[PDB]
RNA sequence: CAAGGAACUCUGCAAAUUAACCCCGUAAGUUAGCGAGAAGGGGUGCUUAUGUAAAAGUAAGCCGCAGUGAAGAACGAGGGG
RNA sequence: AGCGAAAUUCCUAGUCGGGUAAAUUCCGUCCCGCUUGAAUGGUGUAACCAUCUCUUGACUGUCUCGGCUAUAGACUCGGUG
RNA sequence: ACCUCGAUGUCGACUCAUCUCAUCCUCGAGCUGAAGCAGGUUCGAAGGGUUCGGCUGUUCGCCGAUUAAAGAGAUACGUGAGUUGGGUUCAAACCGUCGUGAGACAGGUUGGUCCCUAUCUAUUGUGCCCGUAGGAAGAUUGAAGAGUGUUGCUUCUAGUACGAGAGGACCGAAGCGAGGACACCUCUUAUGCUCCAGUUGUAGCGCCAGCUGCACCGCUGGGUAGUAACGUGUCUAUUAGAUAAACGCUGAAAGCAUCUAAGUGUGAAACUAUCUCAAAGAUUAAUCUUCCCAUUUCGCAAGAAAGUAAGAGCCGUCAAAGACGAUGACGUUGAUAGGUUACAGGUGUAAGCAUAGUGAUAUGUUGAGCUGAGUAAUACUAAUUGCUCGAGGACU
């Protein structure tokens, strides 16, 4: 499972390359990440040509996971890597173009803005 | 660990009280002679009514 | 703590049971400890059932468990078995051996057992 | 009075799929999945090769892998699951009933089909 | 408060797809219909309960005293005999079907002896952290921790009773609650229930009404579809 | 042995990772010798043919999921005293 | 002269800047240096470090978070003890 | 400095916690220069819990992410006959200082030996003997008991009330949750040392093919059950009594007023209950059902005779159990274990043959082949035609 101080790639228009977890938002000592969990992140690598700066701590949500979690349907989708998308202070995400597909495990939880910028939803 | 003081003889009797042994099974040879133990081959080299080996 | 007897190993166990089944197939009766007798008898019956069919591939399979004895050799023992022993047990559905408890051993007081076959 | 555990297979006979098509690993297939959202019914076609096929009767599971937008995704499926439709596209060959390399390989490494 | 119960054995574990479009795992419990061995009313016996017999056996076993007891009341020869509290609304020697007691949606409870684990360590029993292995793992690193709290003749001076320690864990009739019944097999007299059931295969289980609620049925419906081409 | 990689911890103490062969390539510093196996990259299976005295090699074909298939195989870089 | 919050600075976890999301320890720099100090040498200084430290890449069972398997032990029976 | 200097091994940290309440949140109440929201004061309340990182031997301290909340002390600033020796101050080396000097720092810096097989008590499970008034097989209640009952987010209620504007409820309902705990292995993970596939070399099977041993299970990849979760499912709840703080009615003494004095109540995550678990060694030894014998009867109840027939025990097969004991089942009349048979499941086209090729190889045979533990019919084999104790309702 993904955890704190886990640098993974970004999947929208930010200009960053890697970004690590610092703490999972919510009740204390959860210590276990899952799909759609909002987290606090710190960028690891970023070019100035983007819209992010090194050393800044912001808020993101993991969308694709190398670990994989089983959905209520009983069909378990996995990814070979971990992907996170930054969100600006609310349900609205900073980025406009998303790279790669997403899942539907957060459709019932809102986040329609992200899926409006996603090509495929599982 | 060493004791605070040497163990008493009656405490030794208590220790060896549950260490007491019991007897064991016995059975008359239904085909061979003198007694033997249950579910065993007799000195005559056979199981009950089952000649399988020489006595000696 | 450290370097000592390697201990009983599954490889040593299978080699030992192979040796014992070769010996009993050579002789017929084996007196040992009951713990080895009971678990040896299972593989012995399996090999006997395999040998109930005289086919070269089955011979290849059974060669994986045969060894060399002074009384019988693997080539000698296979022919001996297929000549006299295999036809006799061919009319019985399993249970091709008898394990009978011996008395406590003179060396370790363990309840030995003798395994025999062929009526 | 005896428990054969065939009753375990008997209680679930109401749940068996009708056609139950036969296949194995190394076969490319496009499975149809019904996305029922209570406001619109969406059918999604998910294509890919078989990774494994476990048995256990009612719990026959099989993993299918796709590579969309440079993103590999592997989904486990069961025939017995309602609202799922299985369609066979082509069958290849494999010297196993389980694969691990394909779970970590890339393009130009797929298995060719044999007539 | 009347509680209806039955005795059964866990014979298998399975799964199913139900309505609301979600897959659920199902415990398979063979529930033997029982015979009323007796009742104790809350007027002479000081409390109300019903003793049932189950696990039927032959006529050469069930030693002659208990055989004569059973024959005296014309009881079915059985191996096990247990009572259910607060139930008297039946008559002597009545055959009971779980269908008349349990439904397709009602939540129930099960008292079942768990799987025996024999001697288990405190960590395996109380689920505490294993000692660190870095910078010297130490000769012990998998043990009880410490109970050292008494120094001087006024702090503790001894250990308290019931202190957590390794020993026998499990193999006790634990009660699991709020198990949604999934289905009934009247022909084979079996039940399929949601959740999990403690104990090994064929473990003795007692299924009664849940004590978290009087028992309300819910629209549990099983989902099956048939594709054909 | 699934994941995260030092977060545990005085501190990557440890452990773990690299590795043998040849084929490319190899930074700064500088007392010019070293650095340096620097670093980092390519591959080593089988069959046939060509290869020279032998190999190393080259070409073609073939298989496995992975081919010094097992055992003997330096972790590295930057900075300070 | 040189060097200096240094194996030397109590005040001091001194000031500033850099890395560090977040660093009293790290680096450069400031020199009122209680009491730096020139052969018990002073400043830089290459190769070398089973010397010490800081940071980073891979690596992970050190860590969230433990679980699984085989022996030797433990225990059971014998002998000795 | 009064036990201790003929013995308390000591600080921080890890694991393990515990006690109390001068109470941090969750709970409630009173009041407020508190419109609501955001507040403050005081009290009751200990039921529960109250973080992870950076600096540092360090508590503290500072910063960041926070979290519903990051309480205050003590249990020898708990925890070494549980762990490390991480700081000092054995010795050794070095810097500045002090002294003329060996040396010292009431300075710092570098690397710098952690013993104990448990006798009792206490604890956990575990058993043997006996008792409970003849004995056995069972079912039970329960006097005292033990477990825990924590909390956040979202939506509706409802922008209603409120204020004007900004903003924004009390109470209630539903869903999602987090921490911890219980159980299981249908899925999914992790393994899977008598499962299989491949693969290298060696030494062998008189040689090839094909096999075995060795090389960590030789290696790599899977995989039956098994075990644990990182997996599922559930639990946290509901209700009642007495109540705390607090809120009252009537109502006096004290013609008034008055929650108090009598009577009457309302009222808390606190107590008792409800739920989970154990049980009559509960010696205060309780209740109930059945069965065995009671074949005059000498003796303080059957030995002047039958000395249970009920059962229990020794032994074997054993595993749902299990350190060993025990628990539970079966002993020829038996399915207890193994074998046979077949099934499930796994590996995944055996060996061998023929064809094409110069050959590795590929094709048909071939879903063949085999498969430790799982599944059931099966007396085929092993559980002997074996043995020991054990009856007279005690007395009133």
């Amino acid at each position: 499972m993904v955890s704190f101080m886990t640098r993974l790639n970004v999947a929208d228009n930010t200009g960053a390359k890697q970004v690590g977890i610092i703490k999972v938002l919510g009740s204390t000592r959860k210590r276990y990440a899952f799909l759609g969990d909002v987290v606090v992140v710190s960028v690891k690598d970023a070019i100035p040509s983007g819209m992010v700066k090194k050393g800044q701590v912001l808020r993101a949500v993991i969308v694709r996971t190398k670990k994989g979690q089983q959905r209520k349907d009983g069909t378990h989708l996995k990814f070979d890597d971990n992907a996170c998308v930054l969100i600006k202070e609310d349900k609205s995400p900073r980025g406009t173009r998303i790279f790669g597909p997403v899942a539907r495990e957060l459709r019932e939880r809102g986040y329609n803005k992200i899926l409006s910028l996603a090509v495929e939803v599982v | 660990a060493v004791q605070q003081r040497r163990s008493s003889k009656h405490r030794r009797d208590k220790r060896r009280s549950h260490d007491a042994l019991t007897a064991q099974a016995l059975s008359v040879c239904q085909k061979c002679g003198k007694k033997k133990l249950f579910h065993r081959v007799c000195s005559c080299g056979m199981y009950g009514d089952l000649r399988v080996k020489k006595a000696y | 703590s450290y370097i000592n007897k390697p201990g009983k190993t599954s490889a040593w166990r299978v080699m030992t049971v192979r040796q014992q089944v070769s010996a009993v197939l050579a002789y017929g009766k084996i007196e040992t400890t009951l713990k080895k007798a009971k678990n040896t008898q299972k593989r012995l019956d399996k090999l006997i059932t395999l040998a109930k069919v005289d086919n070269f591939n089955n011979r290849r399979q059974v060669k994986k468990w045969l060894l060399n004895t002074n009384l019988f050799d693997v080539d000698q023992l296979m022919d001996h078995l297929f000549s006299k022993v295999a036809p006799k047990y061919e009319k019985t559905p399993g249970g091709y051996s008898r394990v009978l408890k011996l008395g406590p051993r003179r060396g370790d007081a363990t309840e030995m057992a003798i395994l025999q076959l062929t009526d | 009075k005896i428990n054969k555990q065939a009753l375990i297979d008997l209680v679930e006979q109401k749940q068996l799929k009708a056609y139950v098509p036969e296949f194995s690993a190394g076969d490319e297939v496009n499975v149809a999945i019904k996305l029922k959202e209570k406001e619109k019914v969406r059918i999604q076609n998910f294509t890919g090769t078989v990774l494994r096929r476990r048995g256990k009767g009612i719990s026959e599971t099989f993993i299918v892998r796709k590579t969309t937008d440079g993103i590999p995704i592997e989904k486990n499926f069961q025939i017995h699951n309602p609202n799922i439709s299985i369609e066979l596209k082509r069958r290849g060959k494999v010297r196993r009933a389980y694969i691990s390399y394909m779970r970590e390989r890339s393009g130009k490494a797929a298995k060719i089909k044999e007539r | 408060m009347e509680i209806r119960g039955i005795f059964g054995v866990k014979v298998g574990m399975s799964q199913v797809f139900t309505t609301n479009n979600e897959r659920l795992p199902i415990t398979v419990i063979y529930c033997e219909p029982n015979q009323v061995a007796g009742v104790k009313t809350e007027a002479k016996d000081k409390y109300s309960a019903t003793l049932l017999s189950f696990d039927t056996v032959e006529n050469k076993k069930l030693n002659k005293p208990q055989q004569g007891f059973f024959e005296k009341n014309n009881l079915k020869p059985t191996k096990h005999l247990q009572e259910i509290r607060n139930m008297t609304g039946f008559e002597m020697g009545q055959q009971i079907t779980p269908q008349n007691l349990f439904q397709v949606g009602e939540y129930v409870d099960v008292s079942a002896i768990s799987k025996g684990r024999g001697f288990t360590g405190a960590i395996k029993r109380w689920n505490f952290k294993i000692g660190p292995l870095g910078h010297g793992a130490g000769y012990p690193h998998r043990f009880q921790g410490s109970v050292q709290a008494g120094r001087g003749g006024a702090s503790a001076q001894r250990v308290f009773k019931g202190k957590k320690m390794s020993g026998h864990y499990g193999h006790e009739k634990v009660t699991v609650q709020n198990l949604r019944i999934v289905g009934f097999d009247e022909a084979n007299m079996l039940v399929l229930v949601s959740g999990a059931i403690a104990g090994p295969e064929g473990g003795v289980v007692l299924i009664r009404t849940a004590k978290k609620k009087p028992g309300v049925v819910k629209p549990i419906e099983l989902a099956v579809q048939t594709e054909k081409a």
